């Protein structure tokens, strides 16, 4: 909490990591300004890690001498040792025990802070002698995983598999994941990625994947790996055109100094430079509302949403952007809890593994990925493949793993900072599968009225009144509060992602058996998570964080959001003191909650179940894919046993790696005029029909430049703009309630230049020819009427 | 009337069937078409890697198994550094020959962003301004 | 309406540079896009004239591009 | 699928399953061809089979169209109309199809046996396509000749050069000829390879 | 009745083709007829901004005296601009004072 931060403070001043000036430079503790600040933790590294062995040291010393206890951390000097034995029994020697489940379950999330494993990467393992020179080929450290396991967490009761592909369930995939994302940075970052061997077709020879090595799940061989084919079916072509190992193994070597990530190949000869244009610009239009007492100097309502341009090099930087996404280690029992819970929240809706003859793609002339992209749109692929390849294709991605290549480009859009953002176009190969995977608990998210996830739900015919009307599920002393993740796109950990991708998996309990569920899970993730991008004719590697074009996007974010939530809801609770919680349940409550964290191992479905009905009664959410509003108790809140934006700004700063200052989470304390902004429509109270109800409404100045300035040059003329506004005044509508008069205008003038467009048609029509029909029902558009019903609840 | 319905029955029904027809030809002409493409494109990519050095390097390898970013790093014939700064230019790839991966090249043609040659004399400290930057520099191995 | 008016004729002057090929000159697309990404975020006006004066030059330094009497005409 | 006739040249979606080598045939070629002889199946882009489950009916003159496929006189559907009718059975391009009066050679290839003088003297005086379809023809029959043939089992080797190799028990022995080339086996258990040309 | 509803029909027919011809040709023209609207509606734009400076540039700029470079900002910067004859010399020029 960075208002009262004073032991960091006298911490890395008296251990020499940094001098005192540095903390009189303003904004220092940001991880996204300064990224220096990383090398100054970083050099606690030689001190964590003496501790470590130091403990390692004294459990066997305890165990060889035959005492039992429990190893507490409050109990160790930074030094290294150990000098508390108040609560130590004796028993007979060679028999003792330590119970360290909440010494190493603590230490974890600063044990990638601190980066306290690199002087693991030196040889001899000492800090000042040079590196270690791994041969380029080994592929494969299970061995050394090992070993870095028994000699650091030597007591950790629990088992742990390097290779993740023999692992029980989704309580050991998450523990072993969770432990190699630690385990993986001593190892060279050049021998990860697909593996390749050459096979045999038709006499001539090939190299194509049939494995992986991820940097958490560890090892993964195919299962179907085919030598001395001879035909070449449409299938098959299929894996083999979108696999990366043909390309990177075709093109040429490239060293990149534009950016900081890594890069794998070059496909052409020359680099390509992206440019992005401005905008047209709708004079009429314009014109005609500097003549109606618009835009005029030192007024209320003005453009602040234009097309905004950039020069060659914008898509690498904004590629480069990724270098904010660092290899978290997440806590491993509170995370293992907070799965539970935030599983609750998923009760209702059903799913599975569905057939091809059922998935239905909305929309079909959308480009396919690369490189399928050079030959057709996705139509001509899905009409391609019959129901039946198309069906063997994902039966065979059930049992194997398929690398693939997404492209990256830039967006044509409104916006109201010149920031250039980017947008990625999975390859066709994996959205037919995670389609045919996921569609069915999909298409029943998104059709259930009255939950937390609320995707799906319209903001018209009343539905933003019974949204806002459901979301105080009767709490106590209502407070609504929100918040934003920055960068949420570029550092969302790889464990939550893992997460996000289980808790959407843990449906199909009976369509799919356990080995599948592994392969779509690996598969998910070397086609996602950590894949080969191609950001201006060039490979690269993605080192984490999610991508914004797969199928799974916006469920996948709901998921991460909620997990936050309850996280930071966790954190605040235990956090309190406890002995002055007056009330005789709460108290109680906390007492078991940390009992059935740390000092258990399995379930406890009663306990989970108290715990999630307490949250859905002090404090109520809801949810899109990001943008929260939550109604928190507030006499509780403020006595320390829910949430709060300082808390949750302490728990982005130990598991996003982000800072979220607090200028840009608005907190309503009234209850009637509703949420601040959500989803980017503030609300207003406005009477209808002898009772109240809320509206939503945009920001003016969003609908002039809509109005005012258009992408395309054919959208300056008043053909199809008389049906472009209008959708533009149907969205600009609740204005004509607001109190402030610009707002009460920014309406009337969409209103009557529909009028004189359709005025001038005519004219030109019946000038044209000499004669109109029936082109009558349009004076229907410019009565305030027709829109007035599009915010009643009848339909 | 009986049979003028039939009649017009017909007329749809036939309609239906020939467009039906005509949808199935374009589907399967386009299929072939595509189907040869993505052959072509697979055998004339195969035809370049270069054959010798990787079935070195592979029949070297344990297993078969190589992880795939060091099949370029050691088998590639080019090298295209990309220069953003006269300073980093100093420092990575000065002169004629430089060294990286372990290996000995020697540039070949500096194009600048306009796809321009650029003489290896232009490019000196106070001849910064004028080169649009980037910097492509090619290479080969040697 | 004198502020807002500083801004529509950036976006104008840009969109008809563009349309003569000066996207080639990779330090002169550098240049124009900065002066016009510049101008539309001034809340001043002085300054908003001074990069349109810069950027307008940018348009006059060609001769034979764009006939200038028969359109000043 | 789309080709052109054999005969008119004119785009089509029709072939003559019942031929061995299937060539593309206009509406009213085809028609001549198929009403003439005992070639009684006809495949456009879909085959021209009743759809009807357990009606194994196979000439298109018995055959209807009716919803969206085609049946037997027996499961057919109220409105449903033959496939045969004005000289044409029901395909692609059916108001282009120009045709011909050729079919009388035509044929005679599709009959002919291979098996007489005759045939061949007509095979290489006929029209261009009517000879290259006449080679295709004859060279498939004597392929199917050559693999209505069999196997040789090796009595004993005598040396490199001088073998005792007795043929196929009720076959009639391929002589000691040099054209035919025989590749020979060697079954493990258990993956008989190919042991090469001899 | 029935023939009423053939005219209906006609009409509604007729006013497809009367109502996307139109569509068409505008949409054509205007796609057609574009590198010359922009620079027109630019001068227009320019003419009406009403400023001193851009106007004196601009005249320069048409009777000869154009500018090589980007005009710079800051107090200290190069300006290489040609002039074509004596007469707009002694109009600009005076000692060593270059006024533009
Ligand atoms: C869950 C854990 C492991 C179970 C086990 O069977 N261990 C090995 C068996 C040892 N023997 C004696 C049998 C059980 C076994 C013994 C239990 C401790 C002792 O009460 C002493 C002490 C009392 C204090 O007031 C509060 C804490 C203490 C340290 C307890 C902690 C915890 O609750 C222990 C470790
Ligand atoms: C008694 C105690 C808890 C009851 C259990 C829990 C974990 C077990 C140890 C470690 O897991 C692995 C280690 C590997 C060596 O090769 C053999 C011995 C080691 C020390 C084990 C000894 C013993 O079995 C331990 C301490
Ligand atoms: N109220 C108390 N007064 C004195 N000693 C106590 C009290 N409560 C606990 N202790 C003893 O002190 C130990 C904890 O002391 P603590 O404050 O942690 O100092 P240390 O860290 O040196 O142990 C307990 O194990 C117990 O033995
Ligand atoms: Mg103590
Ligand atoms: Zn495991
Ligand atoms: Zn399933
Ligand atoms: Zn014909
Ligand atoms: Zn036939
Ligand atoms: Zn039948």
């Amino acid at each position: 909490d960075e208002g009262n931060c004073d032991t960091l403070k006298e911490i890395l001043v008296t251990y020499n990591c940094c001098d005192d000036d540095y903390f009189n430079k303003k904004d220092w503790y940001d991880f996204v300004e300064n990224p220096d600040i990383l090398r100054v933790y970083a050099n606690l590294g030689e001190r964590v890690r003496q501790a470590l062995l130091k403990t390692v040291q004294f459990c066997d010393a305890m165990r060889n001498a035959g005492i039992v206890g429990v190893l507490t951390l409050d109990n160790q000097d930074l030094n290294g040792n150990w000098y508390d034995f108040g609560d130590f029994i004796q028993t007979t020697p060679g028999s003792g025990v330590p119970v360290v489940d909440s010494y190493y379950s603590l230490l974890m999330p600063i044990l990638t802070l601190t980066r306290a494993l690199t002087a693991e990467s030196h040889v001899d393992t000492d800090l000042t002698k040079p590196y270690i020179k791994w041969d380029l080929l080994k592929y494969d450290f299970t061995e050394e995983r090992l070993k870095l396991f028994d000699r650091y967490f030597k007591y950790w009761d629990q088992t742990y598999h390097p290779n993740c592909v023999n692992c029980l369930d989704d309580r050991c995939i998450l523990h072993c994941a969770n432990f190699n994302v630690l385990f993986s940075t001593v190892f060279p970052p050049t021998s990860f990625g697909p593996l390749v061997r050459k096979i045999f077709v038709d006499g001539v020879p090939f190299v194509v994947s049939t494995g992986y090595h991820f940097r958490e799940l560890g090892v993964v061989h195919n299962q179907d790996v085919n030598l001395h084919s001879s035909r070449l079916s449409f299938k098959e072509l299929l894996v083999y055109a979108a696999d990366p190992a043909m390309h990177a193994a075709s093109g040429n070597l490239l060293l990149d100094k534009r950016t900081t990530c890594f890069s794998v190949a070059a496909l052409t000869n020359n680099v390509a430079f992206q440019t992005v244009k401005p905008g047209n610009f709708n004079k009429d239009f314009y014109d005609f509302a500097v003549s109606k007492g618009f835009f005029k100097e030192g007024s209320s309502v003005e453009l602040k949403h234009f097309f905004f341009a950039q020069d060659g090099n914008a898509a690498i930087s904004d590629y480069d952007y990724y270098r904010y996404n660092l290899p978290t280690m997440c806590d491993i029992r509170q995370l293992l809890f907070v799965v539970e819970v935030v599983d609750k929240y998923f009760d209702c809706y059903d799913g599975g593994c569905i057939n091809a003859n059922q998935v239905i793609v909305n929309n079909l002339d959308k480009s396919a990925g690369f490189p399928f992209n050079k030959w057709g749109k996705a139509r001509l692929y899905y009409d391609s493949m019959s129901y039946e390849d198309q069906d063997a294709l994902f039966a065979y991605t059930k049992r194997n793993v398929i690398p693939t290549i997404t492209q990256m480009n830039l967006k044509y859009a409104i916006s109201a900072k010149n920031r250039a953002r980017t947008v990625a176009g999975v390859s066709i190969c994996s959205t037919m599968t995670n389609r045919q995977f996921h569609q069915k608990l999909l298409k029943s998210i998104a059709a259930t009225r009255g939950a937390t996830v609320v995707i799906g739900t319209s903001k018209f015919y009343g539905g933003w009144h019974n949204m806002l009307k459901t979301v105080y599920s009767d709490v106590e002393n209502p407070h609504l509060m929100g918040w934003d993740y920055p960068k949420c796109d570029r550092a969302m950990p790889n464990m939550l992602r893992i997460m996000a991708s289980l808790v959407l998996a843990r449906k199909h309990t009976t369509c799919c058996s356990l080995s599948h569920r592994f392969y779509r899970l690996a598969n998910e993730c070397a086609q996602v998570l950590s894949e080969m991008v191609m950001c201006g004719g060039s490979l690269y590697v993605k080192p984490g964080g999610t991508s914004s074009g797969d199928a799974t996007t916006a469920y996948a974010n709901s998921v991460f959001n909620i997990c936050q939530a309850v996280t930071a809801n966790v954190n605040a609770l235990l956090s309190t003191d406890g002995n002055k919680i007056a009330d005789k349940y709460v108290r109680n409550l906390q007492h078991r909650l940390y009992e059935c964290l740390y000092r258990n191992r399995d379930v406890d479905t009663d306990f989970v179940n108290e715990f999630y009905a307490y949250l859905r009664k002090h404090f109520s959410m809801m949810i899109l894919s990001d943008d929260a509003v939550v109604c928190f108790n507030s006499t509780y809140a403020s006595q320390g046993l829910v949430a709060s934006i300082k808390n949750f700004k302490s728990v982005l700063y130990y598991q996003n790696n982000v800072f979220m200052s607090e200028a840009k989470c608005w907190t309503e304390t009234d209850l009637t005029k509703g949420p601040h902004e959500f989803c980017s429509q503030h609300t207003m109270l406005v009477k209808q029909g002898d009772d109240y109800v809320y509206l939503p409404y945009p920001d003016p100045s969003r609908i002039l430049g809509a109005g005012c300035f258009v992408d395309d040059i054919v959208k300056t003329d008043g053909t199809l703009m008389i049906e472009r506004f209008v959708s533009l005044a149907i969205d600009a509508y609740p204005l004509t309630k607001h109190p402030n008069q610009e707002y009460a205008d920014v309406f009337h003038l969409y209103l009557q230049y529909i009028r004189k467009l359709h005025d001038e048609l005519t004219g030109h029509m019946l000038d044209m020819y000499s004669v109109m029909l029936t082109n009558d029902n349009t004076s229907r558009y410019w009565e305030p009427e027709f829109y007035e019903a599009m915010y009643t609840p009848h339909t | 009337d009986r049979d003028a319905a039939m009649q017009r029955k017909l007329e749809k029904m036939a309609d239906q069937a020939m467009t039906q027809m005509y949808k199935q030809a374009r589907s399967e002409d386009k299929r072939a078409k595509v189907t040869s493409a993505m052959q072509t494109m697979l055998f004339t990519m195969l035809r370049k890697l270069d054959n010798d050095a990787l079935n070195n390097i592979i029949n070297n390898a344990r297993d078969g198994c190589v992880p795939l970013n060091i099949i370029p790093l050691t088998t590639a014939a080019k090298l295209m550094v990309v220069i953003p700064d006269y300073n980093t230019y100093k420092n990575t790839c000065d002169g004629t020959t430089f060294t990286y991966a372990s290996a000995l090249w020697e540039i070949q043609q500096v194009v600048d962003a306009d796809s321009k040659i650029v003489q290896l004399s232009e490019i000196s400290m106070d001849n910064s301004p004028n080169l649009a930057w980037p910097l492509i520099v090619t290479a080969l191995r040697a | 309406s004198k502020m807002s008016d500083v801004k529509c004729t950036s976006v104008v002057l840009l969109s008809v540079l563009q349309q003569l090929r000066v996207e080639s000159s990779s330090k002169l697309w550098a240049q124009c896009v900065q002066l016009h990404n510049d101008i539309l975020l001034a809340k001043d006006t002085t300054e908003a004239f001074e990069k349109m004066v810069s950027l307008l030059s940018v348009l006059l330094s060609m001769q034979g591009a764009v006939d200038i009497n028969k359109l000043c005409e | 699928a789309v080709g052109a006739c054999v005969l008119c040249n004119s785009q089509t979606s029709l072939r003559c399953g019942a031929c061995i080598r299937r060539p593309f045939l206009c509406c009213k070629c085809c028609y001549d061809h198929v009403i003439s002889t005992s070639h009684k199946l006809v495949l456009s882009v879909n085959p021209y089979v009743c759809n009807a489950p357990g009606c194994d009916v196979t000439d298109v003159t018995q055959l209807y169209l009716g919803g969206m496929s085609y049946y037997c006189k027996s499961h057919k559907p109220p409105i449903s109309f033959p496939l045969c009718a004005n000289g044409q059975v029901f395909g692609l391009y059916k108001n282009t199809c120009v045709g011909s009066d050729n079919v009388t050679d035509f044929n005679a290839i599709a009959t002919c046996d291979w098996t007489n003088a005759g045939d061949y003297i007509l095979a290489n005086t006929c029209t261009e396509r009517l000879k290259l379809f006449a080679a295709e023809t004859l060279k498939a029959t004597e392929e199917t000749f050559k693999l209505s043939y069999g196997i040789a089992t090796v009595r004993e080797v005598l040396s490199d050069r001088e073998l005792h190799l007795s043929w196929e028990v009720g076959k009639p022995r391929p002589p000691l000829n040099r054209n035919y080339v025989f590749t020979g086996y060697r079954v493990t258990k258990n993956s008989k390879v190919q042991i090469g040309e001899y």
